[PDB]
């Protein structure tokens, strides 16, 4: 798994090539579960915020 | 089961289902140690270059593990590499390392593929277990 | 740890022969419900707790190394003079001075008496068209040298490696395919398939078939 | 309980019509009033090409 | 080291043979039950 | 010809071709080959 | 004639071949006499069928040496348990 | 496997033709299981370092 | 098997008519099981030395 992860983390160093980095699917580190894409992260904590 | 996918009809003319397929018969043990009967199948049914009906490209995997409760295991796995040169050149005058390019025709590919499924049973008892695990989603 | 469904199987045969007992698998919590005499009770009881054990579980990594390698050179030189049928011409080579003269005189401007003509590629198209290294014609006063070579070489190096993860002694298919339906229609698998009843022995030696 | 969503789209290749499934059958045990997630899938995808 | 699947075939002319008894192979565990 | 089949095209096709979209003359007309 | 079967090609043939594709003349008109009988000759000539053309008497000389050799060398290996069947 | 392996670290010797001689599929030392390709084992590090 | 080799050895001398020499499949001496072609063997201890 780990090592999967590591390729496609690789793949989002030298990113989906003319689109945004971030939609590049990547595993998440090991037993963490899903983390939400970051704009959308960012969204809901300013959400949380107001 | 679960089968998210499409149930392609294929000659013999019966209806096959065509997708992510994955049908667990999940059996919890003691120890929380979930022992899955799974078949799993991603399959994409894509053209019949050369065969009657439509060839389904099928990644199935059917098997049983025992799992933790709640860690990740490693169901299957398929790491291809391929890699095929050709040079077809005009013998000799091929060899020479500078202008050899002019008369030779080089052709190569590599194909690496990368095939993991893991299987992760998440043991749902409490009724506040499965209000986190669905609230979550 | 044991699918009930199947131990109850097992304990017809210790159940039924010990009172020379009705043993049933009640299948949603995998419990099996045991109806003994006590002793047979105490017998069934001390069967179905040594064949509860937890079963170990193997990682069958398979790798298959399909490495080929191919190294072909064809090299003959073919005369050929057509004003006067004279051909030194070879099939072993890509194509025969024939069908090149042929298609020579074909892709030529023909003059039917005054309109002229284009004629057509179409001859010279399907011998040239086979052509796979260096078919060169030296034309030397109508006698049409056709020197051809080709050092073909071909390398190819496969590796594919597929792994199952399956409990012991429990059966389990892998397969990394398409289903190509071929006439008999019935629609067989064709990929890295890897098929391993692992089971696994004392030693920690296990044994696939 | 037995979910499916389906949607019959073209027959591109195949002899009749596709039908594009997404069943879900299973059985589950909920509280009275909570809802519970029966089903899931988390697809995502990345084809570069150059 | 052995399938009992394959085992219990064996033993079944031995068993009751022998007795003039009900062997029974467990797959999962390739443990035969002999009820002698 | 030096030509390859392992390219994308070889040579005689292309040859050819380009012959044919070439505008032909049977005499006076003039003439538009076919690209095809 | 005085041709041969056993050669690639036989001379009869050769000599149609030769003068359906030679320019024929139908009076005044010219036409160029098609090489599709030529062609069907000669394409099935293995080696070397020359012609000394001495008036008008065509000698059609054939000659070939093909030399083959094949050396394929495959081993099988399979492991198998004793008294399984593999 | 030990042989194959030095037939294939041959190929790796005399590089596919064209591409980057790092993509030519070689087996681990025997048991070593797999290595990483050196340009993703060289960011993997750099990750764990930053 | 010994009357083969000698036949392919043989084929060896009078080598593969264009190629190198090294291609011709030649048995091995019996009960001797392969050798690697000699610029592999070449490599290995190359490595080896290495």
């Amino acid at each position: 798994y780990n090592y999967i992860r590591a390729e496609q983390l690789y793949k989002a160093e030298q990113g989906l090539k003319l689109m945004d980095d971030g939609h590049i699917p990547v595993l998440p580190k090991f037993g963490e579960d899903k983390r939400h894409p970051a704009e959308i992260q960012a969204f809901i904590d300013q959400m949380e915020q107001q | 089961s679960f089968i998210v996918g499409e149930e392609v009809p294929v000659i013999t003319v019966d209806r096959k289902e065509v997708g992510i397929k994955l049908k667990v018969v999940p059996q919890i043990n003691e120890g929380d140690s979930v022992q899955l009967n799974i078949e799993q199948e991603v399959s994409n049914v894509l053209g019949a270059n050369g065969a009657v009906d439509v060839r389904f490209a099928k990644r199935q995997l059917n098997t049983s593990v025992i799992v933790q409760d709640g860690q990740m295991l490693v169901l299957g796995g398929l790491i291809d590499e391929r890699a095929l040169e050709s040079e077809s050149k005009v013998p000799l005058l091929g060899d020479i390392p500078i202008l050899g390019h002019l008369f030779k025709s080089t052709n190569t590919q590599v194909e690496k593929k990368n095939l993991m499924v893991f299987i992760k049973p998440t043991i749902i008892r409490d009724g506040m277990t499965a209000d986190g695990i669905t609230q979550r989603k | 740890y044991a699918k009930a469904e199947d131990l109850v199987d097992v304990l017809k045969g210790v159940s039924d022969n010990l009172q020379a007992v009705v043993i049933a698998a009640h299948q949603g919590t995998n419990s099996l419900v045991l109806t003994a005499p006590p002793d047979i009770m105490l017998a069934l009881q001390e069967v179905i707790t040594q064949l509860d054990i937890r079963r170990a579980q193997v990682l069958i990594e398979a790798l298959i190394v399909e490495m080929a390698e191919g190294d072909g050179v064809n090299l003959g030189v073919q005369w050929g003079n057509l004003e006067t049928g004279a051909v030194i011409q070879y099939s072993n080579t890509g194509t025969p001075i024939g069908k090149v003269m042929v298609g020579l005189e074909e892709a030529k401007d023909k003059t039917v008496t005054s309109r002229t003509e284009a004629g057509d590629y179409s001859t010279l198209a399907a011998a040239l068209a086979g052509v796979n290294g260096a078919a060169m014609s030296l034309v030397m006063g109508d006698w049409t040298a056709l020197i051809s070579a080709v050092s073909s070489d071909s390398n190819s190096n496969i590796l594919s490696s597929p792994s199952i993860t399956v409990m012991d002694n429990g059966e389990a298919s892998f397969i990394v395919g398409e289903e190509v339906p071929v006439i008999t229609v019935d629609r067989k698998e064709v990929g890295i398939k890897l098929k391993v009843v692992p089971q696994i022995n004392e030693g920690d030696s296990v044994q696939l078939n």
